RNA sequence: UAAAGCUAAAUAUAUGUAGGAGACCGAUAGCAAACAAGUACCGUGAGGGAAAGAUGAAAUAGUACUCAGGAAUGAGCAAUUAAAUAGUACCUGAAAUCGUUAAGAUGGAACGGAUUAAGAGAGAAAACAAGUAAAGAGGGGAAU
RNA sequence: AUUUUAAAAUUAUUUGAAUUUUUCUUCUUAUAAUUUAAGUUGUUUCUAUACAGUACUUUCUUAACCCACUCGUCUUGAAACACGGACCAAGGAGUCUAGCAAAUGUGCAAGUGUAUAUGAUUCUUUAAACAUUUUACGCAUAAUUAAUGUAAUAUGUCUAUUGUAGAUUUGUGCCCCACUUUGCAUACAAUACCGGUAAGCAA
RNA sequence: UUACCGAUACCAAGCCAUAAAAAGAAGAAAAAAUUUUUUUUUAGAAUCUUUUUAUGAGUAGAAAAUCGUGGGGU
């Protein structure tokens, strides 16, 4: 069903799974459109693995923003934080996975004094 | 199987090559393009700088 | 359309030189890019 | 002639050493050109497109004031006065950006 | 369910945006469709449309045809979205005021010596934004060789389509079906 | 440019765009120009009418150097020589240009076009079309035969 | 200085690229918005209309 | 100017040898062969023809000692190493398949779609409180 | 941030008129407010005077109601008593070259391409880049005929064939259209002229 | 004869996309404290921005935009 928090409405949860991936190990759950001929899912038989459509698209006014109602931006050092100084209340910052504890403390403190929220603030400590 | 008679090289019109070289010189002659290319020329007096 | 010459000692200026007319050619980023791809293809070694 | 502000924008809207697009969060694209007040990738804000511009940005831990050919760099009252003597709304945006940049260690 | 042609969506044909990634041509297109949108000028609308066209639809125009088309009105300006090529068959030029996308070196020199001048489309927008005293011209779009193969197939009755052959000797596609002596003719 | 190839966009489509019923067999109509006159006859007759048969006599060894002759038409002689010299032959009625077309690389002078009225011109060529001669004499010129 | 010799100005026998002409732009001046703000075309533009 | 003859260069080189390179392959790839490879092995014979790389910086650190066992081995309060769940099959160590523990379901299939409910895990980046005054630790900038 | 304006309605005054004759009668005269205009706003509680729980968000596991036949494939028709598939990993299939065309982009343009090769303080890269003493060759610039061959208005005019539509331009009733003016591209025809063939004449 | 139940069809509203359209190359708003402070914004990317309307099955087949992988310049 639809999920609605604040103004952000997510039109569908529980991401689509590939047909028959439940009962075949070689078939990964990642969605693939089934070509088939008599394919059930392709023909849209009721009660079987509905396919993604453009109609599920979230509205463009609130498309990419996180539950904190702002867009995420992934940074790798303190230098890539400069553009956030202007839109600190529209963007949250996430530190890249391959950033060391050297630099993570620096990015955390810089974002703190920049007044921009950090997503994975308590990582690697 | 990969064969050595693949079209490795290309034939480029001489006029087009000369046009490209001229345009590259002109582009090197303006500050904004040299800056946007990646060089740190914020302390250069002029972009088409010439020395004795 | 001028450009003065700087000495190797960077803090002084020597004679001015008129900008060559080649610097007025169109920049033509698409053309130079495509010509670059075609020309850079010529250096490849076979495999 | 050969070049103009519109032509420079046409050449640098896509290929540029200062553009940073947001791959993880598809929304944003920033332009970290040193003369960009707000880091929008826009001809009206891109410093290397603007004929004359000015902005404040921190360099190696020191906040500097840059004015745009005639690229000058200087070091709150001081910012107000050199903004006054290099002036050409955007003024108050510069002031707000500097006052918020000054809090950086 | 509703019964509509093309499921109710209007379909247009032809170019929508310029394919050329030429920065100067892109600037020209921006300026001229701004002019077309803002002014009422069908002149500007046509120029904006023609700046968009493929190369085969902005064919070169010779100085001979330029002079011939501008014969009756001598004070106006010939605006051609293609290129202008010199015609060696022409003996003498006369005082031509022509705006064109490109000028051949020979055509340019001939025009300057004749005393007219060559104009680009930005200058045309600067001086004649609406198009007063500007005659819109274009070269022969159907004259190119590729068009000689089009139409009814070569082999249909009364077909003038030029076939695709290696060469055109007597022994190349000239025997059966091209003369009454061998079965039929065309 | 293998990433622009159309096959890439049929990557998960089973038939690779070649049909589910007809399939992509190998040479299902024959090889090369096989079926002419038999089952590709409609194609041959519609796009290459006079293909089959033979006409004319045989030239055993040709030696195209014998009959090679380029042609220049009568409306390009004045354009052969530069513009200021056109001007200088134009205003002066006591001199005419002598053009050795063979030297520029044409052997025959053909008669298409229009020469300038009352503008004499002498042309040297190996061959002349009759109408080319008539036009050259009409404008007060002369055709000189050279080899 | 030798750039000018190479590209057609002050021709020299064994330096200048023989009978090569520098490419010509298709626009005289790319200051598109300057020519838009020129008063000649400002007078041509009619009144600004409004969206639906 | 036939029915006699010689003649270098410019030319070619899926061979051998020796060099140098590459928008090439990276151990099911690249030669069949990265290794004791035209080897092992098969066929009367002509012939056919593999699989198989990686401890660690250093084994001039390759597991000492004790206990229990006939021994293999196991365990340690013992031991090399930064590390032994790096112990010679030794880098990493996926899936299929199997074990241990825990939780749950279980009337001739199982899984599933859609909607919730009940549990169990995780969670604060919107999912309240900016500022204010005091005291403690700090970091900067400007002002002579 | 120069139409959530204007008006429309309502209220309170005000001007005159009308009429069904008046405590929602109507029409304007002005003023000032409202919304019934001009797409939901307010109040009070709780979350909660917390920093992560028994609440809230989320994943997973179980149920329950309704629904749900193995996919791939050939086929008119597959869940088929049609074939392949025990499972997993890795590998696995419209490519390369020649030649032609169309399309589009680019350069130059009646020209275009500098082929092989040469030179040159270039020689890690460089097997690429750079260059080419003012009728080499390809394609195009002219066609037609088996062919000897012949070969495109025609010197009255540096005008440039003729019509009907037709883009653009020019004026008269700077924002409509009807008359003029010009007549691109193109379409449909008509004319000339070139090559071949007929027919007539033919030194 | 009534009432009712009953679709992915119909109607009203929202949102996604497609198509088409109307139009476009610069200045302060609010709130909370107490005249002065504090907090949000204060926009202008033409394959772009704002707004409007209609429409959305699909094998074989075609196209566009996207998402990834080895390697190469920047």
């Amino acid at each position: 069903a639809v999920k609605k928090v604040g103004k952000i409405i997510k039109k569908r949860t529980k991401k689509f799974t590939r047909f028959q991936s439940n009962r075949f190990m070689r078939v990964k759950p990642a969605w693939r459109k089934p070509r088939g001929i008599d394919c059930r899912v392709r023909r849209r038989y009721k009660g079987t693995n509905l396919m993604p459509s453009i109609g599920y698209g979230s509205n463009k006014k609130t498309k990419f923003l996180l539950p904190n109602n702002k867009y995420k931006y992934v940074v790798k050092n303190v230098k890539e934080m400069e553009p956030l100084i202007m839109n600190h209340t529209k963007y949250c910052v996430q530190i890249a996975h391959n950033v060391s504890s050297k630099k993570r403390k620096q990015i955390i403190e810089r974002a703190k004094q920049m007044n921009v929220s950090v997503i994975n603030a308590k990582a690697r400590l | 199987p990969t064969k050595i008679w693949r079209r490795w090289g290309r034939k480029v019109n001489l006029k087009e090559k000369r046009y490209a070289v001229c345009s590259s010189i002109a582009a090197s002659g303006v500050t904004s393009l040299v800056l946007a290319r990646g060089h740190r020329i914020s302390h250069l007096k002029e972009v088409p700088l010439v020395v004795s | 359309p001028v450009a003065n010459v700087y000495s190797t000692n960077g803090k002084n200026v020597v004679g001015e030189v008129e900008i060559p007319v080649v610097f007025q050619t169109p920049i033509r980023n698409d053309l130079i890019q495509s010509v670059y791809t075609n020309m850079s293809k010529n250096r490849r070694h076979p495999y | 002639s050969n070049v103009s502000n519109a032509l420079v924008w046409e050449l640098t809207r896509k290929s540029n050493c200062f553009i940073k697009k947001n791959k993880a969060g598809k929304k944003g694209v920033f332009l970290c050109d040193p003369l960009n007040v707000n880091y929008k990738n826009t001809p009206s804000s891109s410093g290397l497109v603007k004929s004359n511009s000015t902005n404040v940005t921190l360099k190696d831990g020191k906040v500097v004031f840059s004015v745009k050919v005639v690229n000058q760099h200087f070091k709150m009252k001081n910012v107000e006065k050199l903004l006054q003597q290099h002036g050409s709304k955007n003024k108050e945006k510069l002031l707000k950006k500097y006052k918020r940049l000054s809090k950086l260690y | 369910g509703i019964a509509l042609k093309n499921v109710g969506r209007i379909k247009k044909h032809g170019r929508k945006h310029l394919v050329s990634k030429n920065p100067y041509l892109r600037l020209l297109v921006k300026l001229y469709n701004f002019l077309a949108r803002r002014t009422n000028a069908n002149f500007n609308k046509i120029i904006a449309k023609r700046l968009i066209m493929p190369k085969r639809y902005r064919p070169p125009l010779s100085l001979s045809k330029l002079q011939y088309h501008m014969a009756n009105h001598p004070n106006d300006i010939a605006v051609v979205v293609g290129s202008i090529t010199d015609d060696k068959r022409l003996f003498s030029l006369k005082q031509l005021k022509v705006c064109a996308l490109r000028f051949t070196e020979t055509a340019r020199k001939r025009i300057e010596d004749a005393g007219g001048e060559c104009l680009t489309f930005d200058q045309l927008a600067l001086k004649y934004p609406t198009g007063k005293k500007c005659v819109l011209l274009r070269g022969p779009t159907k004259a190119r060789t590729a068009e000689k193969h089009f139409g009814k197939a070569p082999g249909k009755p009364k077909s003038k389509a030029r076939p695709y052959v290696r060469s055109k000797g007597r022994k190349f596609e000239k025997a059966r079906g091209r003369r009454k002596s061998r079965a039929y003719k065309k | 440019a293998t990433r622009f190839k159309k096959n890439r966009k049929k990557r998960g489509h089973v038939s690779a765009g070649h049909g589910r019923v007809g399939k992509h067999r190998k040479h299902p109509g024959g090889r090369g120009k096989a079926g002419g006159l038999h089952h590709m006859r409609i194609n041959f007759d519609k796009y290459h009418p006079g293909y089959f048969g033979k006409v004319g006599m045989r030239h055993l060894n040709l030696l195209k150097n014998r009959t090679y002759c380029p042609t220049i038409n009568v409306d390009k002689l004045w354009g052969l020589l530069p513009e200021e010299k056109k001007k200088e032959f134009s205003e002066n009625k006591d001199i005419a240009p002598v053009i050795d077309v063979t030297r520029k690389g044409y052997f025959k002078v053909l008669g298409n076009g229009k020469l300038k009225h009352n503008q004499p011109i002498v042309v040297k060529a190996r061959y002349f079309s009759s109408v080319a001669e008539k036009k050259i004499k009409a404008v007060g010129g002369q055709c000189i035969l050279v080899a | 200085k030798k750039l000018d010799v190479i590209y057609g100005k002050i021709h020299e026998k064994k330096v200048t690229k023989k009978n090569y002409i520098l490419p010509k732009s298709i626009v005289h001046n790319p200051d598109i918005y300057r020519i838009i703000h020129s008063d000649k075309v400002q007078a041509s533009l009619l009144a600004k209309k409004k969206p639906c």
